[PDB]
């Protein structure tokens, strides 16, 4: 005994575990500043390194299959391609999406030597970064 | 894409059971965590010294700057197929993913050489661009 | 005058394996309830339908067996307080990400082999000769405060998203933290074989410090610390 | 429609508080296949709430003496413990604590590098005529959950199958003797037989049987009833402890340190009860005459109160250095549910149930104990062993003193361990029962599951809670315990009529109740005619038509025997032993 009563409650308790459901996890949790200034800072590399992806195997795709391809080449086809309405609407979102993530990274090198961890600490450099989004994003269009 | 049968219900067995840890591999480890530091600590310094030029940089600070940026983007994007795309659940699509990041980012480093010794680097490229 | 409350708690009945869960309606007069939620649980269950099962024993806030999912975060129910106004509802849900077993129960049977695990006992090789106890410092008992005193209740590691995807692997910030409570004491030589256990892919290399972790605590502890400082001990 | 799950081990322990994990892993170190059998995870139990210390002779404040420490548990029983448990427990104390260190139990340091150790009431050194003693040996204020983190930290380090959540139902029993016990699975709904040669009962004490009491919401009795279903006895039932400080209105609690390190309970006149009303000399006593103060401060008048039945203890003299290092975990259970600061308002106070002196009766070393028909002495039943809460050693006797039921966790946790060994052999046959062993226990599953009736289940508990608060209380007397023999007995024959509205069979909570509301009309039926019978006042029972105590004819224990609810209750009586275990080295201490 004891292994022929453990295979023996271990068939019906496989069979009961098989048809229990997941309790919700998102679209029930509270919003908060630790899980929203958080994932702002992994969509705007996904979203900002797709674009250097793309334009650097660009280059690199029609060097081996010879088309010759110059920078003042591709930027009329960019310049040309997209009306006015649509040229600032690209450009008014990488803007924001480039100092929350030079901003975001000055926060992490500080919490790698494990200061500025307390929950009072993690609110007052999570204000400054709202503070320093909302002004180098606004004067990176002026240039 | 396919998915491998689970165990029944996430669990199987008894509490007095125990989880058996995988053997050390500090080269996916702490290794990894020493290129993840390496990468940021020299490219904050590297592009606030890129809002403060007068025009383009140097070719010499031009290439160090896209070597360090390439570097960078890598180690987040995989980061990202070991958290969605794991090896529990789908198995051989998990080293085939790791896989076109190789010559995906292998002809990348082919088109920084070919911005650099014609054109004049990756930050002419986007400053040309506008923004 | 009664003041009449709305609760809306959540139900699945495993003896109907086909029916989808779902969120039940009951009122509470809060005249004659405690100031507590769990004093508005037990009055359902012994005065109303009493079918509804949860888990609970002390009352205080010590052991740590009520936890769940009360208002948007993870809390103790005989700690969180009825916000006394009648006007709006309380929605209660399980702890999240966890495959429960009736109506708030979750299953946690993975959360007892991964505590397993780390070796929670002292492993010394040598006592005193006299049959005395080992000596400690005043200024080295001072590192253990704040670490000891986790009651388990796993609201921690139900709120970190890492844990919710990755969790047959990744240990999750309460396992990680009396992890830690054995590395920094200063009776316990053995010290290089339980960072072994940690330096691999996903054991410890799944914490992207979002910090949900520190702020959901119903103790007031600081797990989410506790992890940083592996990371720089290993390095 | 059942199916029952048949397992085989030499020792099943049940319980996994500090006496059943203690017993556990020691019988595990020495070769034994044991299993400990639990309702709740073993970190959950009663014992985490504890907030004292544990009492042990160490000697590294001051001079000590085990000696010293034996007088202070005999005198403060009122000489109805046995002295031959206390010579035993006091002389092991200091072996267990320094032991206990080297599990890893983080205890508060001394600036030499030795344990600290603080003061609590009842120890005074030099054989009662002296200055307050330090031995008291706390973590700062989580010495029982301290103690339980480490506990069961160590039986992980040994092999030591856990059962979690299993309700345990009854004790098989063939011709005499205990063969096992026969529960019952929570998630998966299975009945299981488990078959030994030693079992073990561990479960603890019953003190949610009252309106107000100190005790968690799973405190019912457990272990007593199963024993007392079988034929056997239960003794001093009518000795309950009345703790002198608890929140008023739901029953929480204050540690007893508080008092140590300065301490005023201030009535509405403003005094501080040191005499001249309800008092000794000294404050800081043991905890019945103290509650026995404050029951007689409010009904004279002498109490402030919303309705006048509160008390206060002053906080506000204490420097705010030492309430951050000492009693940290007591400034924040204060401003929860009474809703104010340690430091500048006193905080309310009312006396509620705390401790249970009485269960089964028990050797010193653990084994469980009869009476004989014929001549009256003791018997050893076969199979059968206790400890902790739940057992009557007598090592309390009529009163407990302070910090030594944690000491009494560890002691005879570890004796228990220690005579199995010098008995039974591992590995050894078990023999062929019937194959419907234990049928009578399912068969009143059944009955509980399908009720119909007309009193639910909580309609009837609270019968029984306004019944034990009215009469078996504080001040008792032969014409209100007779009108709690007659109320108890009616409610015990409503219970043929409960209604259960509940019929699954996976956590089947509506079920788990009626089960509990079962074991606790058992043990409190038999305080109930038990304390109505002993025509004296000892202790924390006190007898208004008899105040004077007696010890000619009233210096033995009370065995009483109920088979099942709405059954009569007889009662026996048994010596208490006044003898030490070796007559040199301690002599045996005197009645006065
Ligand atoms: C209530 C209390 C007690 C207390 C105290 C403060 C409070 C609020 N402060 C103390 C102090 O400062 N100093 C001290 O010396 N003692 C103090 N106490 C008393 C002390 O806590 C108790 O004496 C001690 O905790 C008793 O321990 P024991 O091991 O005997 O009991 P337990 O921990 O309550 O055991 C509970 C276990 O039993 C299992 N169980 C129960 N019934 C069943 C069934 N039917 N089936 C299976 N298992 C069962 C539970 O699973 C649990 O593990
Ligand atoms: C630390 C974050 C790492 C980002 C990783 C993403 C990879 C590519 C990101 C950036 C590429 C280089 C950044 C260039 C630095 C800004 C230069 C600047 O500020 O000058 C502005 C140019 O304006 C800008 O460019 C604003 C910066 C935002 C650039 C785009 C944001 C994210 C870019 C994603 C790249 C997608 C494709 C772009 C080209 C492909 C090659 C990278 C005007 O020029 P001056 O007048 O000379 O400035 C001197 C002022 N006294
Ligand atoms: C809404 C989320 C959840 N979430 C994460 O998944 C996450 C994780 C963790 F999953 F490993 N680590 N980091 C850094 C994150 F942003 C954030 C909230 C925490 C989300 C955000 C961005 C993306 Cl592209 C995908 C998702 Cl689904
Ligand atoms: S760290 Fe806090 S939240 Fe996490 S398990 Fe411990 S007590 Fe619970
Ligand atoms: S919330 Fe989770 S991601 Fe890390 S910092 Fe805490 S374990
Ligand atoms: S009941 Fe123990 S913490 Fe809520």
């Amino acid at each position: 005994m004891n292994t022929k009563a453990a295979i023996a409650e271990e068939q019906i308790l496989n069979k009961q575990r098989a048809r229990r459901p997941i309790s919700p996890h998102l679209t029930i949790y509270q919003p908060q500043l630790t899980w929203y200034l958080s994932s702002f800072h992994r969509i705007s590399l996904v979203l900002m390194g797709l674009g250097f992806y793309l334009f650097t195997i660009l280059f690199g795709v029609s060097g081996l299959l010879g088309l010759g391809l110059t920078t003042e080449k591709v930027s009329n086809w960019y310049h040309q391609k997209f009306s006015k309405i649509t040229e600032w609407s690209i450009k008014g979102s990488f803007a924001y999406l480039f100092a929350i993530h030079y901003g975001g990274a000055i926060r992490h090198l500080i919490w790698d030597t494990a200061k500025e961890l307390t929950l009072k600490g993690v609110y007052r450099t999570g204000y400054a970064l709202i503070g320093f989004t909302a002004v180098l994003g606004t004067y990176l269009l002026t240039l | 894409l396919p998915v491998l049968p689970q165990k029944p219900g996430g669990v199987r067995g008894t509490p007095n059971d125990a989880y058996v840890p995988p053997p050390e591999n500090k080269l996916e480890g702490s290794y990894h965590w020493y290129m993840e530091k390496i990468f940021a600590l020299s490219v904050v310094p590297l592009a606030t010294t890129a809002m403060l030029t007068t025009g383009p940089l140097s070719t010499a600070a031009d290439s160090f700057f896209s070597v360090m940026l390439l570097g960078y983007c890598y180690m987040e994007f995989n980061s990202c197929i070991t958290d969605y795309i794991s090896g529990r659940v789908y198995g051989v699509w998990h080293k085939y993913a790791m896989y076109m990041l190789g010559l995906g980012s292998a002809v990348s480093l082919f088109g920084i050489y070919k911005l650099e010794t014609e054109n004049d680097g990756v930050v002419g490229l986007v400053k040309s661009l506008w923004d | 005058t009664p003041r009449l409350k709305t609760f809306k708690v959540y139900r699945w009945n495993p003896d109907e394996p086909s029916a989808k869960p779902h969120l039940q309606s009951y009122q509470v007069d809060l005249n004659d309830c405690g100031p507590m939620v769990l004093d508005a649980l037990l009055k359902i269950k012994d005065e109303q339908d009493s079918t509804l099962t949860f888990r609970r024993s002390c009352r205080e806030g010590i052991c740590g067996s009520c936890a769940m999912n009360i208002g948007g975060r993870n809390t103790l129910a005989c700690i969180c307080k009825i916000d006394q106004n009648e006007s709006k509802q309380l929605k209660i849900y399980p702890l999240p990400h966890m495959f429960i077993v009736k109506d708030l129960v979750p299953d946690l049977t993975n959360f007892y082999q991964q505590y397993k695990s780390i070796q929670p006992y002292l492993q010394r090789s040598s006592f005193p000769k006299d049959g005395t106890e080992v000596l400690q410092s005043i200024e080295d008992r001072k590192k253990l405060d704040g670490l000891y005193e986790c009651i388990l209740c796993a609201c921690c590691s139900t709120s970190c998203p890492s844990y919710w995807w990755n969790q047959e692997q990744y240990l999750g910030p309460a396992v990680l933290m009396q992890a830690y409570r054995w590395l920094i004491d200063s009776r316990d030589q053995a010290t290089k074989t339980r960072k072994a256990m940690l330096n691999n892919s996903m054991s410890l290399y799944r914490c992207h410090t979002i910090m949900n972790c520190t702020r959901t605590c119903p103790k007031g502890l600081n797990p989410g610390l506790a992890i940083a400082e592996i990371k720089k001990s290993l390095a | 429609k059942y199916h029952i799950i048949d397992h085989e081990y030499d020792c099943v322990v049940i319980g996994a508080g500090g006496a059943g994990l203690r017993a556990a892993f020691g019988l595990a170190e020495a070769g034994y296949k044991t299993a400990c059998i639990s309702k709740l995870f073993p970190t959950r139990s009663h014992t985490v709430a504890a907030q004292g210390g544990i009492n042990a002779a160490l000697g590294n404040m001051h001079k000590d003496n085990w000696k010293w420490h034996m007088y202070d548990t005999v005198k403060g029983s009122d000489w109805l413990g046995d002295q031959d448990s206390i010579h035993y427990m006091t002389r092991e104390a200091p072996k267990s604590i320094i032991e206990l260190e080297h599990y890893g139990v983080p205890f508060s340091r001394t600036e030499n590098g030795k344990i600290y150790q603080r003061a609590f009431g009842g120890q005074t050194k030099e054989y009662g005529k002296g200055a307050q003693a330090y031995r008291t040996c706390a973590v700062a204020d989580r010495t029982g959950h301290a103690l339980l983190h480490t506990l069961y930290g160590q039986a992980l380090r040994h092999d030591t199958h856990f059962f979690i959540e299993y309700f345990a139902l009854d004790l098989l029993t063939h011709n005499g003797e205990v063969v096992g016990v026969i529960a019952y699975n929570q998630e998966d709904g299975t009945i299981h037989r488990f078959r030994a040669h030693k079992t073990i009962i561990a479960t603890g004490g019953y003190g949610r049987a009252y309106f107000s009491c100190t005790s968690a919401h799973t405190c019912t009795g457990d272990g007593n009833a199963m024993v007392s279903r079988a034929g056997f006895p239960l003794q001093d039932l009518e000795f309950v402890q009345f703790h002198p400080s608890g929140i008023y209105g739901s029953g929480c609690l204050i540690t007893e340190g508080a008092r140590g390190e300065g301490g005023f309970l201030v009535n509405s006149e403003g005094e501080r009860f040191m005499e001249r009303y309800a008092p000794t000399a000294k404050d800081l006593a043991c905890r019945d005459v103290v509650s026995r103060a404050i029951t007689m401060e409010i009904r004279e008048g002498r109490g402030v109160g919303k309705k006048k039945d509160h008390m206060y203890l002053q906080l506000s003299h204490l420097p705010p250095e030492v309430l951050k290092e000492r009693l940290p975990g007591i400034s924040e259970t204060a401003a929860i549910f009474a809703g104010v600061d340690v430091t500048k308002e006193p905080i309310p106070i009312i006396p509620t149930v705390h401790y249970n002196m009485g269960g089964i009766p028990t050797k010193w070393n653990g084994e469980a104990l009869t009476i004989d028909e014929e001549t009256g002495e003791d018997k050893v039943i076969p199979g059968l062993m206790a400890c902790g809460e739940a057992a009557c050693v007598s090592v309390h006797g009529a009163n407990r003193l302070g910090a030594n039921s944690l000491l009494d966790l560890v002691v005879f946790g570890r004796a228990v361990a220690h005579t199995v060994a010098d008995t039974l052999q591992p590995g050894l046959p078990h023999k062929p029962l019937p194959s419907d062993l234990g049928k009578e226990s399912i068969a009143n599953l059944d009955k509980l599951r399908n009720a119909n009736g007309s009193r639910s289940t909580a309609e009837i508990r609270m019968n029984m809670k306004q019944t034990m608060q009215k009469d078996v209380s504080v001040f008792r007397t032969q014409s209100s315990l007779d009108e709690g023999v007659r109320n108890i007995t009616a409610v015990e024959k409503t219970f043929d009529d409960v209604k259960t509205t509940d019929r699954s069979m996976i956590w089947n909570s509506d079920l788990v109740e009626t089960l509990e509301l079962q074991n606790l009309l058992t043990c409190a039926s038999q305080t109930a005619v038990s304390a109505a019978n002993r025509k004296e006042s000892r202790g924390a029972h006190a007898r208004e038509d008899y105040p004077n105590r007696d010890d000619e004819h009233w210096m033995k224990h009370t065995l009483s025997w109920q088979k099942d609810v709405a059954a009569p209750v007889t009662l026996k009586y048994r010596r208490v032993i006044d003898h030490t275990l070796d007559e040199k080295e301690c002599p045996s201490v005197p009645p006065t």
